[PDB]
């Protein structure tokens, strides 16, 4: 089978997993201060750091690097939560264990731990994400479809919410063509994998919206000098 | 006060 040029470009832009982990862990293992209660503070910084890696990834991305910062900010403003969710989901697909979840740090959490420690919103969101994990495993989601889905999500904003329409609209069209062409060539006996994958993105967006609600309900404070990128993303307006 | 914008320009 042949692999769409856009996908091959995306595979060259994928960070090395252990380097991403080592960097995140190094930040997390710093002598900490005293304001929210464990384990939340640590996990929150972890998510923050994961998004930082994601931003770094987007800065190396073909069409993204071109755009004016105003637009870059707007794309990331629209997609940050979905990128994080997709990152988490894909981590679980590779991990392949129904009983626990794997975090970006290599740390592993029992679903039975979540059942007792987690509020109802958080608990129902984690379990809902495991369902999507099972679906995508059964669909044989691979690394090529993954990086392409990340790219699609990144550029998922209706271009009317942007200043420049041209470059982003084309990018959307190229990525959609690449995913279709790849699923047809590499998974001919699946039939509508292309559609089924785009349908997955609908559930990613739904999980992403519940994730923001959980965070909103934390009633987080603004920062003196801002320290947490995700906090900024969460409080950012339209 | 834009951490995001700061990162994108670095
Ligand atoms: C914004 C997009 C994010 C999408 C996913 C990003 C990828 C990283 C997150 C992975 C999943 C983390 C789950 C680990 C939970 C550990 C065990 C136990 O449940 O911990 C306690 C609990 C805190 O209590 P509470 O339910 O808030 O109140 C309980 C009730 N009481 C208030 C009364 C005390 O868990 C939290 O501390 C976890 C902190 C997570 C920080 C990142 C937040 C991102 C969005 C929310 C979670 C998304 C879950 C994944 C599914 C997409």
């Amino acid at each position: 089978p042949n692999v769409p040029e856009l996908i091959l470009q995306l595979l060259q832009l994928e960070p090395e997993e252990d380097q991403v982990r080592a960097r995140i862990v190094g930040c997390l293992q710093e002598p900490a201060k005293s304001d929210q209660p464990a384990p939340f503070s640590l996990l929150c910084r972890m998510a923050d750091q994961t998004f930082i890696s994601i931003v770094d990834w987007a800065r190396r991305c073909m069409v993204f690097k071109e755009l004016e910062v105003a637009d870059q900010m707007t794309l990331l403003q629209n997609s940050w939560s979905e990128l994080l969710v997709l990152d988490h989901i894909y981590r679980q697909v590779q991990y392949g264990k129904e009983d626990s979840i794997l975090l970006v740090t290599g740390q592993e959490v029992e679903l039975s731990t979540v059942a007792v420690q987690a509020g109802s919103l958080l608990h129902s969101l984690v379990l809902r994400a495991q369902e999507l994990v099972l679906q995508l495993h059964a669909l044989q989601l691979d690394r090529q479809e993954f990086v392409c889905l990340k790219f699609l999500i990144l550029f998922s904003l209706d271009v009317k919410f942007l200043n420049n329409h041209s470059l982003v609209k084309d990018a959307q069209e190229k990525a959609n063509a690449a995913l279709l062409d790849y699923t047809l060539s590499h998974y001919p006996h699946s039939g509508d994998k292309f559609q089924q994958l785009l349908l997955s993105l609908v559930e990613v967006r739904a999980l992403s919206m519940q994730a923001k609600e959980y965070l909103y309900h934390k009633h987080l404070g603004n920062e003196m000098p801002r320290n947490n990128l995700l906090i900024e993303m969460l409080q950012a307006k339209q | 006060p834009s951490l995001l914008k700061k990162l994108l320009l670095a």
